[PDB]
RNA sequence: GUUGAUCCUGCAGUCAUAUGCUUGUCUCAAAGCCAUGC
RNA sequence: AUAGUGGCCUACCAUGGUUUCAACGGGUAACGGGGAAUAAGGGUUCGAUUCCGGAGAGGGAGCCUGAGAAACGGCUACCACAUCCAAGGAAGGGCAGGCGCUUACCCAAUCCUAAUUCAGGGAGGUAGUGACAAUAAAUAACGAUACAGGGCCCAUUCGGGUCUUGUAAUUGGAAUGAGUACAAUGUAAAUACCUUAACGAGGAACAAUUGGAGUCUGGUCAGCAGCCGCGCAGCUCCAAUAGCGUAUAUUAAGCUCGUAGUUGAACU
């Protein structure tokens, strides 16, 4: 609620208005984005060199982002941090299993205020027919998913496109309906790139080698809180890793002075201002003399009683500058304490909607922990008695786990996000989900219940005087052994008597019930052996 | 139509299996579509029974009354005296719809087979091929009950699935 | 409720439960403040699972039993149930229909 | 004109509020905030 | 005085004028009715009326055109009021409309006008919009053979009655149209609507449920020995049908007198 609260009061002309369209790469998304530009600027402007800073205005500034589905990371960045989301549809998409996983995405990340918008049913459809399957598709988005939704419905009329009342109608609901708060991002300070500069500290031998790193001064307009509240601050990049802030910039007899002077003793402070171990608690006094005589009276207590920013890195080194491109939009994070430390999480799980695989221990995942990912290692388990004594080392249909893991610690246990990667020419978007729900709980330095099973058949049974042909060869182990507690797969105690000089699995030991034929003597509690770290 | 006071009586439930079964129904607001009607006229037969005899609103209405269940087929010609509509039973009705009336005049071997001939543009009527179950027949175009000049047991026309039959024998045996 | 049918609230705690069939597994109960008179009363889950799914802090929706208070079988004391955690009507998410939001 | 026993039988309606699942074909369903213009 | 009689307005003179089968005065939140419907004509809905009247075009006054405006969808001036500024000045009237509870096309019709056989008509005509209701009905039809029967019902019972029954694509030809498409009609230019050559079934079909039960089948747990034991996944039946449920509420079993007040004999 406060959190919310802080965002709107600050906020005003100059941070803009996030626009995220997002939708296949197939469709020309250019057309409509260069129409929504001429329906900004006055009627003549269609060209793209986004993103870049639009002015339209006092109301609202608006800048428009792009991004195509065949890059993977973008597909989830943009997804947790988009006040708007235009999805643009073909005529043919709907039961498509490979190309739609991206509506669970920004499910799983948040609904921003979203969109669906039909223009190739004109190129593809020509009969009344289309209008009962503009309201089937209706009825699987966003009516389905979201109730207050609308549908746009548009023309194709590709390069030429209108200028007239249906992009005032689309400009209208982004204009008029506003967006809905989000709990952690706006928990955070979040400044999306704008204006990306380069300067080199200008040519000597140590400005290029095999590691040399160099001065990217970044600019753009704030998000969320205030970022400059502390100096030297960490901060995250997206793809690239973590790392802390060289220069923060931004362009949108007083003892209160003479605490934070450090060249000043505290002596001189009071000295200047009026006229040491805190490990000591009672407070210093007077003389019981001096405090006796100054309070034989009592009098003196009678009535106590009834925005733009300029943006410094040192960052990044040589390996990223041969990835310099057009820039496809990267957005900064922020590293908190209780976040940037490591620990062994737990979190709890669910499976993906239409999904179709069983999710082992032994595959990595790639995990979206806020603005993080880090491929990692899921070890599940289960409890069945409000403790942990079983493992299990896949996924199935039956039940579903808890993953217990070394990765990075976080006490405020954010929502999870578990995609599996999937290469750029398997399916046809980016990521392939695996399993998503909240972080459960923090728990570090933790060990697993891994029971095993011994393998023992009874052939002729009494309750105390018992034989078994086969569990063991060596009557050493079954004499070191003879203390502990031997059981039976129906529930039956009983411990092993003696090894009785044979080596061989026969042996007397006790129980409190004849075991069963059917039923097999085991032993539990086995080794709990170590987490695989990544 | 309308739904009853009681929905679960059982042996009311009986006899609606019953007749459904006998007369190849899918609904039971069919049967009630029926009563419904029977509901209404059965009540203003009492209030012509309030009123005088040889009363000319119960001379003219009360034997216009008559004439359409004469036309119908529901009322006999010896109890044309204005008490057997009274007397009456719902079987009557369902006797006089054409999706029996067709069985009835054999050829349809099934209560069930019947409907899906009526719903295939089979029987017309006399030029007048009908795909309705519901049409209370005329009680004279009965004899006239008779096949389309198409849709084959009426000819003229073999069918594109006789002809893929057709077809699967003329190319395979032959070229 | 005040009269009423259904009422809106948010999830303070989650309790524990127990079963005696097929096995002893917990069934399930929590604490609901009410929005509009901060009033705090159990709620039952009627499902299997579900203490995965709706969680701590959530504003959820609640119904009666259907026996005009009167807790239904051995639960001692419970008079409401919950439909609707987020607005998102629980049997939705609970064959697959529905998937749970940021929050 | 008055006491007891034996035998037998007995001891659902709501277009009226909100909500959920699904529908091949046909028909019928303010004294607040402002998009836009003079 | 006006287009025109006329207190319509003024100077003088008179003191009159209306009304108990009721002048005037007062209420009817229905701005006025004829009129359209169900058809008691009573009533209801509309009178913001399908036709006409009174009031308003930010608020005042004067004046103009036309046969006809009392133009305001005429002008100027005044008052409120506000946009630009080269700094001089210029300009518009506080107005619609949307949400809170997406509007496109044509003068082909009817009439009107015409600089009138031409053409136009913010007259007029066509298109968009959908479970609170609701209409018609599609999901399979008919044969075939072979091994086969501890088959069903009722009484939770103790038991009795009735054995015409299924397990198999064994398998076979029918068939229609959901949907795909020339041509024609229509033609506001014009679209839909009503027609129809040519495609479209052997169960993955051309993909229906919300449910209700269940003494069934499976999985190491309060807690215990001397001996014996505790408590998701496969299967079956029932339901109405594009319909059904849920929650709430609702329906059916101390004494007396004595005022206002009530009541009451017979009769040529």
């Amino acid at each position: 609620l406060h959190v919310p609260m802080v965002d709107r009061t600050p906020e005003d002309d100059p941070p803009p208005f996030i626009v995220a369209v997002v939708g296949p790469p197939g469709t020309g998304k250019t057309t409509l984005i260069r129409s929504l530009v001429r329906r900004m600027t006055k009627s003549t402007l269609n060209d793209i060199q986004g993103p870049i800073t639009v002015v339209s205005g006092k109301h609202r500034r608006l800048t428009f982002l792009e991004c195509p589905a065949d890059d993977l990371n973008a597909m989830i960045d943009i997804a947790k941090i988009a006040d708007l989301v235009l999805l643009l549809i073909d005529g043919n998409f709907g039961f498509e299993m490979e190309t739609m996983e991206f509506l669970n995405i920004a499910q799983h990340h948040g609904m921003p205020r979203v969109l669906g918008v039909a223009t190739h049913l004109d190129l593809f459809k020509s009969q009344s027919t289309l209008r009962a399957s503009k309201k089937r598709l209706k009825h699987r988005f966003w009516t389905e998913v979201y109730q207050g939704a609308k549908l746009f419905y548009l023309s194709g009329v590709i390069n030429g496109r209108y200028p007239d009342r249906e992009i005032l109608n689309l400009s209208r609901f982004i204009s008029v309906m506003k967006f809905r708060p989000l709990k952690w991002r706006n928990e955070h300070p979040y400044m999306l790139a704008d204006r990306f500069t380069d300067l080199t500290h200008p040519e000597l031998i140590e400005t290029q080698g095999l590691q040399i790193d160099r001065k990217v001064a970044i600019y753009g307009y704030l998000h969320g809180t205030p970022l400059p509240s502390a100096p030297g601050t960490r901060v995250h990049i997206a793809g690239v890793g973590d790392f802390s802030v060289a220069q923060i910039e931004k362009l949108p007899w007083n003892i209160g002075k003479l605490i934070y002077m450090d060249n000043i003793s505290p002596e001189e402070c009071i000295r200047r201002w009026r006229g040491v171990d805190l490990e000591k608690f009672v407070p210093y006094f007077d003389t019981f003399e001096k405090l006796a005589k100054k309070w034989k009276s009592v009098d003196a207590i009678k009535e106590r009683f009834l925005s733009y920013v300029r943006i410094v890195f040192e960052k990044v080194p040589m390996e990223f500058v041969k990835n310099f491109n057009p820039k496809f939009p990267i957005v900064m994070g922020g590293l908190l304490p209780t976040e940037i430390k490591f620990g062994i999480v737990k979190a709890r799980l669910r499976r993906h909607r239409w999904h179709k695989k069983i999710l082992k221990t032994n595959d990595p995942l790639v995990l979206s922990l806020g603005w993080r990912r880090f491929q990692t290692l899921p070890i599940y388990t289960t409890t069945d008695s409000r403790t942990r004594t079983r493992m299990l080392k896949y996924t199935p249909e039956h039940t579903y786990c808890n993953a217990a893991f070394y990765g990075p610690l976080c006490s405020p246990n954010t929502p999870f996000c578990g995609v599996q990667i999937v290469a750029n020419s398997d399916t046809g978007n980016g990521f392939r989900i695996a399993a998503t729900g909240i972080v459960e709980e923090i728990d570090v330095n933790i060990e697993i219940v891994k029971k095993l099973k011994l393998v023992g058949f009874p052939y002729k049974i009494f309750k105390n005087t018992a034989f078994i042909k086969d569990m063991f060869s060596s009557a050493m182990e079954v004499a070191r052994f003879e203390g502990a507690q031997i059981k039976t797969v129906s529930g039956i105690r009983g411990e092993i008597k003696r090894a009785l000089s044979k080596p061989e699995g026969h042996y007397r030991a006790a129980f409190e019930d004849k075991i069963l034929m059917s039923d097999i003597v085991i032993l539990r509690s086995w080794y709990p052996v170590r987490v695989k770290k990544f | 139509y309308s739904t009853p006071k009681r929905p679960y009586e059982s042996s009311r439930l009986d006899a609606e299996l019953k007749l459904a079964g006998e007369f190849g129904l899918k609904n039971k607001k069919e049967i009630y579509r029926i009563s419904f009607q029977l509901s209404k006229i059965r009540r203003a037969a009492r209030d012509l029974l309030t009123r005088d005899e040889k009363d000319p609103k119960r001379l003219f209405e009360g034997n216009a009354l008559i004439r359409r269940l004469v036309r119908v087929g529901v009322l006999s010609e010896d109890k044309k005296k204005l008490d057997y509509v009274l007397a009456l039973k719902v079987e009557d009705f369902l006797e006089r719809r054409l999706q029996t009336q067709v069985y009835k005049l054999g050829l349809a071997k099934s209560v069930h087979h019947a409907r899906v001939l009526i719903t295939q543009r089979h029987i017309a009527v006399g030029k007048q091929i009908v795909n309705i179950p519901s049409f209370m027949v005329r009680l004279d175009s009965e004899k006239h009950i008779d096949f389309a000049p198409t849709s084959p047991f009426g000819g003229a026309r073999p069918g594109r699935v006789a002809r893929r039959n057709a077809a699967r024998k003329a190319e395979a045996s032959g070229e | 409720f005040g009269g009423s049918s259904h009422a809106k609230g948010i999830v303070l705690e989650k309790l524990g439960i127990e079963s005696k069939q097929p096995n002893s597994a917990i069934r399930k109960c929590v604490r609901v403040q009410l929005i509009k008179n901060g009033k705090k009363v159990t709620a039952f889950v009627p499902n299997d699972g579900c203490l995965n799914f709706v969680d701590e802090n959530d504003e959820v929706l609640l119904a009666g039993f259907g026996r005009k208070g009167k807790a239904k079988g051995d639960i001692p004391g419970v008079r409401f149930k919950v439909v609707k955690v987020s607005g998102v009507s629980l049997l939705a998410l609970w064959k697959e229909k529905k998937e749970k939001p940021r929050s």
